[PDB]
RNA sequence: AUACUGCACAGCUGACGAU
DNA sequence: ATCGTCAGCTGTGCAGTA
DNA sequence: ATCGTCAGCTGTGCAGTA
């Protein structure tokens, strides 16, 4: 027989102190954790003169309770409360008359004659940016903004017939007080019959008109207000922790390969800190593996930018790496922690496939977090069946990450399965409950998919605000 | 008298049923005469403050309206209707069995629906036990459902795993080889009588359970005697790659010695059904004993009007690995379709068709391919023995037995 | 003595409670906080509110 | 948890007790030593005139010195001597989850 | 970690009563009959979270390292014996470790 | 175990306070020093407690040497470090000299 | 101002002395008699 | 009585002895739930 | 492109060895 | 040096919201 | 500071829990 364990689902913090299982829940309750001073956002926009109005009525029609997609099992998507006296925010959001940009409809069809694709990126994208730079440098600045592309733009810049899309853009924007947010016109207008890209079919079918405008006023308000909506708790007994992750994205072609990182701790007072790193990350070689010096830069610099906020040092360090924990960096990165004095240490690796996939008796499938040891690598179910919402969110074969800790951990397997459960719905992105991936390397493929192509130059704000 | 006092052990044996689940049903006056006491949910040492008004009626002995096993298409009153719709608690029906000392109840509330005469059916699955108790947790939570739930109530069900475990063969064979395997394929597949390929060739040496006079000739194989070594001294110091060889050794033993031989996919992985002539249905309805037998294997599907062209056919496919879990194998499992146009031609369309049932609904019948999957394969010498996986414990369960299906 | 004062207080507010005319119910010593159940009647309007 | 079993062992051994009459009171939560009362039923009619009676449940598991014919249990002699200075027969009872061993001392 | 996980699971496990060895001699092997109403003791014993001391695995690699018999032997015990001490001036005092 | 403490504010840096007094010899006029080393616990509690240590005289006079106050952060700092895994961000120290 | 009240020997609100000096001067009475050779304990309940 | 405002609970709670009585009076009110210039 | 789920497909990586 | 065995590792499109 | 004689008391470790 095995061995196994579950884990009863973790809540989250929010305003007064406030903890709860499920964000939308919370921050409808109770507000959000860090509340804002002036009840203003200024959210500018681009697009025509079609989707500007339409997203003005938006504004003012979320603002009055739209329902979910249906009376049954009324927890997936709950009511909108609006934005008004019942916020979840507790804030107002408007389109300032400064931000208010359209484009010209002249340099499409040379662009429609199609010479070259890389050149239509970079004219377009340039063209955005340049009237980005001319919004911010008069006295109209907005905290965000929408990036709502007109459709020949885009048909015609993702499908153009080798290009790339949503994040060059970003790549060369990292010199604009807001952080950009590229908003397809699918629920802004929610009428047009978009195309499905290889597949002709209909259009991409996506949800009611509830859990769209929550996830992106959610997404809207920490990008706008630069407040953060929710963090995990500390225990009575909690020791200090600083949780690292890493990714191994490729080239811009695909040669060479690179590898990514995040970094998060918790703050001082309530709050909780997600940030990239404001380098390069080049290669030193060509297969995915890791190497001695990236492996201490990351670790020197997780633990500076611990010192800098709390004037102390952690007392645990938790890495999540995609790959092999071999001596060739491991000894860089004992020898950069026991040169600091961190007692507690983890190193947990993921992706060893085909080891278990546990069945039940009946039709649903398991529960999200039945957690089994499998003699050492210890495989958990983040997502399954979930009995709040009364139903099974998902379609099948529901992925069983493990955990496969190196012996240089001091640890159990459970104890650290209990603790990256913990660790599922904290990033900062949508109000989905499901995250299998955890946020370390989440993040940190969140934060490589924008530096494959462009680090020259333009360093890296790692505010997270730009990468959501 | 003989009415009130079988009532009233029936109310006693329904208490006794409530407090075998938790489930503290805290009495009171009998001066109402139509609610029992109030019953409080209860989880694992910790009450959750949810009340069910509880009723109970006197017995039941025999035979009665339209009783059975299954149906039991019994009709209440309408006068009491409104007397149990004249509530704030939801208010549970109870009624008690002497013939299996067993409880009735199968209504909680409508709001104000006139559902025919008030049917009681009972035990179809399951009557108020053990089984089936968040049917009684989801009661005074409406489907307004701001923030309020419940949690699973307890229980404790077990599961199945799926990977089989295996009882490899007691001796191994190793040899000299000074030649090629271009030559070994060539020498297999010109020669003239039956032969096998259950073994590999390392860059060094040999690597088999075979005689050093094969039923697959022995040209490949040096004229040298092959050394006798038991299963339990192979390979455990360092070098991985002898691991693979062990893969090779292993992989060639399932391929080329199976049960009513099969083919092998490239597609999906290792081996999957074939077909038994020119397009013909093939079932195989095996059982270890139990009471039901297989249903299906191999279907075939039709065009739904060209009634001249047939659209496909699917087959059963699953491939296993090679992982020494502390010392002690276990082969692998994940059930799959292949699909053809003829059984022997592969299909050109053959992604779209993978989708549809993994898209329509939930599994049900997973457990059940699991089943036949693993007493397929447990039925000259066969080189294998497969066993049983084990059934692990889980502390809760799923309420679906609370919650609606899937219409 | 402090079970007799409990049984005392539970039975004299029992009393006040039904010398109005109101149904009030105690419970076992298995619960933790719920001393009992009280359901309102007047002039013989038991209606089932708890 | 032990205090659960307690009461469901009381409730269950009431409802043997109630199968063939026998009427039981049980006590309230300021009981001490000594159960409930409970009288005999006579075909339907209580002509026996009053008893005490007294719950002792435990859990699944066998007593001391239980080898599939017997077993013994030993009273402190603070109840032993409770229950000698009254007015009134006692009777002692025992567990019922193995296999309902409802038994009278 | 790993012992006081199972030194957790052991005292749970035997909390809830242990079988017998067999029926040959049962009074060389009597059943324990766990910390419940049937306890020996009239007494349970729990475990609080507010001291308990998990030793770090840098600490045991250390000790497993030093070529010296006498002084490794010393440091481990003063070391438990450091915990021990001050796990006892604190507010958190057990009955026994 | 503690009846009640202060209420820690929000947002402050890890702390602990160190009083420092003197005392007399009971029949010679001497002076020593002896102090207590609180701090606030890892989870809910307060440590107060003075040292396994007296100090010596050293002259007729209220006020220390540099070769014991050295000592005494040195105990107080290894103190918080043994419960909470990490060195402190501030120190408090009050003195009636 | 806050490190008044803390002082468990009392309950009066009328405090003068913050906790660590009373806390001092206490110790010191007790390690008065003390000699040397002797058993000190770090427990502070030994003192109040 | 403690009510069911969203948010936090409501400790404390303070009782007065004119309208907390329970008599007849007061029956019907739970059923219906449903600076200065100084000198040194 | 609100995201986060599986499926399907494709490319890439390293671990052993030759006529 | 591509072919086999074995383990990853990283990119792109559909659907359905129970 | 050694060697036979007898008479008895602590360390250190392995099976086997009959
Ligand atoms: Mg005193
Ligand atoms: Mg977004």
């Amino acid at each position: 027989t095995f061995e196994t364990r579950i884990f009863d689902e973790p809540e989250l913090e929010f305003g007064d102190h406030h903890h709860h299982q499920d964000p939308r829940l919370g921050l409808s309750e109770a507000g959000p954790l860090q509340t804002f001073l002036g009840d203003v956002i200024k959210i500018g926009v681009v697009g025509n003169s079609k989707t500007i109005e339409d997203t003005r009525k938006f504004i003012e029609t979320v603002s009055s309770g739209v329902e979910g997609k249906g009376e049954k099992h009324p927890n997936m998507h709950p009511p909108f409360p609006g934005l008004g006296n019942q916020s979840p925010y507790r804030c107002r959001f408007e389109i300032e008359d400064g931000a208010t940009a359209a484009l010209t409809k002249s340099k499409l069809d040379k662009i429609g004659k199609e010479p070259d694709h890389y050149r239509a990126v970079e004219m377009a994208v340039d063209e955005i940016i340049g009237e980005l730079q001319a919004m911010d440098d008069g006295g109209s600045r907005p905290d965000v903004a929408i990036i709502a592309l007109p459709v020949k733009l885009l048909e015609r810049v993702w499908n153009a017939k080798a290009p790339n899309f949503r994040g060059m853009l970003k790549a060369k924007a990292m010199g604009l007080s807001f952080p950009i947010q590229i908003v397809w016109e699918d629920v802004i207008d929610d009428k047009v019959t978009i195309p499905q890209k290889v597949k002709e079919s209909s259009s991409r079918k996506i949800q009611d008109i509830a859990g769209r405008t929550w996830n992106l006023m959610t997404s809207l308000y920490y990008k706008g207000s630069g407040r953060i909506p929710w963090r995990r708790m500390p225990l009575e007994g909690e020791f200090s922790a600083c949780y690292v992750g890493i990714s191994f994205y490729r080239e811009a072609d695909g040669q060479q390969l690179f590898t990514s990182a995040a970094q998060m701790f918790d703050e001082r007072g309530r709050g909780f800190v997600l940030k990239g790193r404001r380098a390069r990350t080049e290669s030193r070689g060509r297969h995915p593996y890791m190497a001695r010096e990236d492996a201490k830069k990351i670790i020197e610099d997780v633990l500076a930018a611990y010192k800098l906020h709390h004037k102390t040092l952690p007392a645990r360090v938790f890495i999540l790496k995609t790959s092999r924990f071999k001596d060739e960096e491991a000894d860089g990165i004992i020898a950069a922690l026991d040169e600091a004095g961190t007692e507690l240490r983890d190193l947990v690796w993921v992706q060893e496939s085909y080891t278990a996939r546990i069945l039940r008796d009946g039709n649903y499938p398991v529960l999200r977090g039945t957690f089994v040891d499998l003699h050492g690598k210890g495989l958990l179910y983040t997502s399954g069946s979930m009995p709040y919402y009364g139903t099974y969110p998902g379609k099948y074969d529901p992925n069983p990450l493990l955990l496969c800790p190196h012996h240089t951990s001091e640890s159990t397997v459970a104890q650290l399965a209990e603790e990256i459960f913990s660790l599922t719905k904290v990033n900062w992105n949508s109000t989905q409950m499901n995250q299998r991936l955890p946020i370390p390397i989440r993040a940190a493929r969140k934060v490589g998919e924008v530096l494959k192509y462009v680090g020259e130059g333009e360093v890296i704000s790692a505010d997270y605000r730009k990468y959501i | 008298t003989a009415n009130q006092i079988i009532g009233e052990i029936g109310e006693n044996e329904v208490r006794g049923r409530f407090l075998t689940l938790g489930w503290q049903f805290d009495g009171r006056s009998r001066l109402e005469a139509g609610i029992d006491g109030i019953a409080e949910v209860m989880n694992e040492g910790q009450p959750m403050a949810r009340m069910i008004a509880v009723q109970i009626k006197s017995t039941k002995e025999g035979k009665y309206t339209s009783e059975s096993d299954t149906s039991f298409t019994y009709l209440l009153r309408t006068q009491d209707l409104a007397y149990w719709r004249g509530s704030n608690l939801p208010v549970i029906v109870v009624f008690y069995r002497q013939s299996d000392h067993s409880f009735y109840w199968k209504e909680v509330s409508r709001d104000a629906g006139p559902g025919e005469r008030r049917l009681n059916i009972d035990k179809v699955a399951d009557l108020f036990n053990a089984s089936t108790v968040n049917k009684l947790a989801a009661l005074t939570v409406p489907k307004t459902g701001l923030g309020y739930y419940v949690p699973p109530l307890g229980g404790g069900e077990d599961a199945l795993i799926n990977m089989l475990p295996l009882t490899l063969p007691n001796e191994m064979y190793i040899a000299s080889t000074t030649y090629e395997p271009r030559k070994a394929i060539a020498v297999i597949l010109n020669g003239d009588g039956p032969k096998r390929f259950d073994w590999v060739i390392n860059g060094g040496t040999f690597w088999s359970f075979h005689d050093p006079r094969t039923s697959a000739c022995s040209e490949i194989v040096d004229i040298d005697q092959v050394e006798a070594i038991n299963t339990k001294e192979l390979a455990l110091h360092d070098d991985i790659d002898e691991q693979n060889r062990f893969s090779h050794l292993l992989r060639q033993t399932l391929r080329y010695q199976t049960d009513s031989d099969l083919g092998w996919d490239k597609d999906h992985k290792a081996l999957y059904f074939r077909a038994i002539e020119r397009e013909v249905s093939r079932n195989f309805a095996y059982t270890s004993s139990k009471k039901k037998t297989d249903a299906n294997v191999v279907s075939v599907f039709k065009n739904s009007k060209d009634e001249t062209r047939v659209s496909f056919v699917r087959h059963h496919a699953f491939s296993p690995r090679f992982e020494l879990m502390a010392d002690q194998w276990y082969l692998i499992i994940t059930p799959t379709y292949y699909y053809t146009t003829n059984g022997y031609a592969p299909h050109q369309f053959a992604a779209p068709l993978l989708a549809g049932k993994k898209r329509l609904d939930k599994s049900a019948a997973l457990r059940g391919q699991v089943i036949m999957w693993h007493r397929f394969l447990t039925q000259p010498e066969a080189y294998l023995m497969f066993g049983e996986p084990p059934s692990i414990h889980l502390d809760v369960r799923v309420p679906e037995d609370g919650w609606v299906k899937e219409k």
